C-alpha cells in the first residue's frame, strides 16, 4: 500500500510492461470499420505513464 | 535498536524470515 496516483466502434489499444522496478503504460485510440477481429493495419501506441512501484507482477485480471 | 531490520533491480517485497539489527 506504499503507492497511489491519479490523473464496439472504437478500438482502444494498450501495452503494459514492468522493467527494472518501473511499470510502463502506453496507448492508442481509433475508430474501426469491422468489429469481428483486430483491424489489419498500423498505428503505433504512445506512452501514458512510467510508475516507480517496484512490484513483481506475474498475473493480471480485468474489470468492467 | 530492534526497529531496524533485514530479510531484481529496484524490486521491493514485504512478504514472509525477517531479523532486526542489534
Amino acid at each position: 500500500c506504499t503507492f497511489e496516483y491519479v490523473s464496439f466502434k472504437n478500438l482502444r489499444e494498450f501495452v503494459f510492461k514492468n522493467i527494472d522496478g518501473y511499470f510502463k503504460i502506453y496507448s492508442k485510440h481509433t475508430p474501426i470499420n469491422l468489429v469481428r477481429d483486430l483491424p489489419q493495419g498500423f498505428s503505433a501506441l504512445e506512452p501514458l505513464v512510467d510508475l516507480p512501484i517496484g512490484i513483481n507482477i506475474t498475473r493480471f485480471q480485468t474489470l468492467l | 535498536n530492534y526497529n531496524y531490520l533485514y530479510r531484481k533491480p529496484f524490486e521491493r517485497d514485504i512478504s514472509t524470515p525477517l531479523q532486526s539489527y542489534g
